[PDB]
């Protein structure tokens, strides 16, 4: 029986604790079991003897992952759909400094989150910045673009060039 | 030095303003 687990920070516990009933329900339509350990502080999903397509566990592995990094449930469970893809991009190991990482991340989201939104509208993806991760959700190509933009942004490459390039690409597709 | 990034922030801001 296949099984995947993930750890979640304490400040998320509460939220998960009140939405978990939905989670299992959403998982129950695939006969996938799930357990919220409040001692270990972890979420775990696993297959059963009644799982029709075991492959879906991979999707179920993504779900809780997204849940662990503050992705809202109604947005998170879309991963169970066949077409949806996801990508958790770690951004903590690009900068040795502390408050430089803050600067560059800030530049990734930008003023009023605008640039982020722009990114979201050009790659056609959901994006959420949280702590040392950037959780992305959508089409594979768009996810590749998001990963390029984010990773380059953490290496002190300004996202304006990427946004302009994506803009031109969007305009060429008409 | 870091006037490049500060310039690009304003530039990106205005560009986003002038596109939507």
């Amino acid at each position: 029986e296949s099984s995947f687990m993930t750890l979640f920070p304490k400040y998320r516990e509460s939220y998960l604790k009140t939405i978990w009933n939905d989670v299992t329900r959403a998982l129950d339509k695939h006969n996938i079991a799930c357990v919220l350990d409040l001692v270990e502080g972890s979420m775990t999903v696993k297959t059963t003897r009644k799982t029709y397509d075991p492959a879906i566990i991979l999707k179920a592995r993504d779900l809780i992952k997204l849940l662990a990094r503050s992705v809202p449930f109604p947005q998170a469970v879309k991963i169970l759909q066949d077409d949806m893809a996801c990508d958790v991009i770690k951004i903590g190991n690009f900068v040795t400094n502390k408050e430089r990482f803050v600067k560059r991340r800030q530049r990734l989201v930008g003023p009023n989150g605008n640039t982020l939104k722009a990114l979201e509208l050009l790659t056609k993806c959901y994006i959420l910045v949280q702590g040392n991760t950037v959780s992305a959700m959508g089409p594979f190509k768009g996810l590749k673009e998001v990963r390029r933009v984010v990773e380059d942004c953490m290496k002190n490459i300004h996202p304006i060039y990427h946004i302009k390039e994506l803009m031109i690409k969007r305009e060429l597709a008409k | 030095p870091e006037a490049e990034n500060l310039q690009n922030d304003l530039e990106l801001q205005q560009f986003l303003r002038e596109s939507h």
